[PDB]
RNA sequence: CCAUAGGUGCAAGAGGCGAACCAGGGGAACUGAAACAUCUAAGUACCCUGAGGAAAAGAAAUCAACCGAGAUUCCCUUAG
RNA sequence: AAUGGGUCAGCGACUUAUAUUCAGUGGCAAGCUUAACCGUAUAGGGUAGGCGUAGCGAAAGCGAGUCUUAAUAGGGCGUAGUCGCUGGGUAUAGACCCGAAACCGGGCGAUCUAUCCAUGAGCAGGUUGAAGGUUAGGUAACACUGACUGGAGGACCGAACCCACUCCCGUUGAAAAGGUAGGGGAUGACUUGUGGAUCGGAGUGAAAGGCUAAUCAAGCUCGGAGAUAGCUGGUUCUC
RNA sequence: AUUAAAAACACAGCACUCUGCAAACACGAAAGUGGACGUAUAGGGUGUGACGCCUGCCCGGUGCCGGAAGGUUAAUUGAUG
RNA sequence: AGCCUGCUUGUGUAGGAUAGGUGGGAGGCUUUGAAGCGUGGACGCCAGUUCGCGUGGAGCCAUCCUUGAAAUACCACCCUGGCAUGCUUGAGGUUCUAACUCUGGUCCGUAAUCCGGAUCGAGGACAGUGUAUGGUGGGCAGUUUGACUGGGGCGGUCUCC
RNA sequence: CUUGACUGCGAGACAGACACGUCGAGCAGGUACGAAAGUAGGUCUUAGUGAUCCGGUGGUUCUGUAUGGAAGGGCCAUCG
């Protein structure tokens, strides 16, 4: 399903409003997209796909400091 | 942002800290080992290996030198056809000439390139786009004779 | 090339069912308005996922006025 | 000569709860009364809260008066109750009972029928006779003629077989769609056996709004739901 | 299917138009499948309906295609008062 | 397009010229203003101006010498034509590879070519996807479309004197 | 010659389901005519028009969510 490996965005619900208020339903999706990342420990590209906020996260911290409570989560990267 | 490591692209230095774009670090010089993100943390062992950084700012430009002398000798003899008729009608090469530039010129081979200008037309000394940096090229000299 | 994927061997756990109760995910229409599009009906019916013998909530970046009150949960008033 | 009723015997229609107003009969009375909850629990405690004893004004405010106003003038308004009990009303809930066509939400169904898919077999007999080929002529050659063969076809007659054009009988039928006589196709755009695929604002359709389990201008079943009905029918002992 | 077998629907034939391949198009929240293991002498859609002789004028209305010069015109910026 | 800097530019009546100017400066002594003829430059509300002085280290506009609405020669502030180059920034154009993409090729997992991973080949900051906004949109849905009436449909009429 | 096409009112009645309606002596403010009694709260009378909610503009301490102010209300006047 369209969630992040890093932040936990899913999707949510919510109207669609007009201009006499008809209410009408639709989905706030997250943007998401594949990217590789390079490590050095392991010296090798990992595929993960990320939000634009999980981005700006990996450039908070780097690679590893994200990859590890990741597992220690208990996922698959 | 990033701490420089490099000196021969065209905003690089020997210790400058430079603010750039997040794609053009993120993407391209990181992964490399080009450069690396200001930190406090061990900013210690940074001023450390100062000395091993101008030691290695006087061993890249020393193997350049004994390099250049065998690049632009010009003594590739491709075996292309077409040998005394006009029409074109020689193996070019996109995938084979990396391996002709390689046997006796520099050995690194990748070509990822994003060319309309190719192929060759008729028999004659023409320029062939060849991998030489990594945001800029020019065309390499190509030898075109009979066989 | 190193060494990860991958593959076997073992240990421990889970899976299913059950009337209501609880917290979340998704969520109508008839009908009211003596018509009907905002609004009601109603976050109700139903559908999934969890857990417990109860759950959730809880120990102040809370409320009060210059007086003060000190966690939450539940019933009665303020008050239709 | 408008409705309803074959007769009998059983059941079959103004209820409840919480708020509030008016009357009847009661308790204490410028005061009357407690709700939760405690309780040896129908007792007792519990007066928080409510209604009253004073109004006028949109409000601050002032008060047997106050508002408007330049007003002190005029004028408007103003100078024995409370908690039970039993009745008549009213509000909100299915609200006197029975009765729709529809709408929405989870499912069940292509064993009938509509197209498609894989593997099977079925079509008595009797006619017609294309292209082609052979050979004889023919021609510079190819044309072109004859003879012998030959066996094409959404070809022709006609039974199993599939279908449904006419008449009569039947209509409480033998049959919730037949029968007896006659009809059309019958080697193919055929018929059919077994097994599978497509589903409810959705399929399939040589297209008629046709078919989807004797139901189809959007099935069947269980929930929302005792849906809504200014509309019909009924509403039970005496004076 | 069970009151309508037709002059209705089909049809071979004809024209118009869209589609250069990860195709137009359809079914799918999406992954993907049909198209098609095909490639413009192909594939979708719309009308007319073998054959023979033919198919006249109107580009104002509405639609599609072509063109940008100029006018108006969306969030986004935020001068100034 | 903002920014900078030094800013050197400032030609109408008319002054010898020339007015963006406000304060110091009465002249100005760095080859004095070297002059003066004429030297090029670019120059021009043009012969108007700045800089080389050919010579050669040679007096000049005159400091009201004038006249002109403000007088020079000199030091200060800024601005302009723009000069340059920078600093930033938009909009357009070309190219490059490293992001993303491949319903391409051959190795590996694998006895499978679905899915990964490795490497070459193509495209390449486009495509595509989130979120905010314009347009088109019976493809689809919820709904509305009055009464009187010598039957109702058509017509006539709905308020006031 | 002028602005009584005035401001605060209004005992009483007529009509009338209600909401709206019509006439009005007189009192107090300040005025225009006339020498002065006096007359003037529009036009000989009866048709010339549309509630509420909204919002817009002038006056307004009456409120102004701790306090001091403001925003926003309220009342009066007037516009679609």
């Amino acid at each position: 399903s369209r969630v992040c490996q890093v932040t936990g965005k899913g999707p949510v619900t919510g109207n669609n409003i007009s201009h006499a208020h008809n209410k009408t339903r639709r989905r706030f999706l997250p943007n998401l997209q594949h990217h590789r990342f390079w490590v050095e420990s392991e010296k090798r590209f990992v595929r993960l796909r990320v939000s634009a906020k999980g981005m700006r996260i990996i450039d908070k911290r780097g690679i590893e400091a994200v990859l590890a409570d990741l597992r220690a989560r208990g996922e698959k990267f | 942002e990033v701490i420089l490591l490099e000196k021969v692209a065209n905003l690089g230095n020997l210790g400058d800290k430079v603010n750039i774009k997040g794609g053009y670090a993120r993407n391209f010089l990181l992964p490399q080992g080009k450069a690396t993100v200001a930190t406090a943390e061990n900013v210690a062992a940074f001023e450390a290996r100062r000395a091993e950084l101008e030691k290695a700012a006087a061993e890249k430009k020393a193997a350049a030198e004994a390099r250049a002398a065998q690049l632009s000798e010009l003594v590739v003899t491709l075996g292309a056809h077409a040998g005394d008729e006009g029409k074109l009608f020689g193996s070019i090469g996109t995938r084979d000439i990396a391996e002709a530039v390689s046997a006796a010129g520099y050995p690194l081979e990748k070509a990822e390139v994003r060319l309309p200008n190719g192929a060759l037309r008729n028999t004659g000394e023409f320029d062939v786009a060849v991998h030489l940096h990594t945001d800029v090229e020019t065309t390499l000299k190509l030898i075109i004779v009979a066989e």
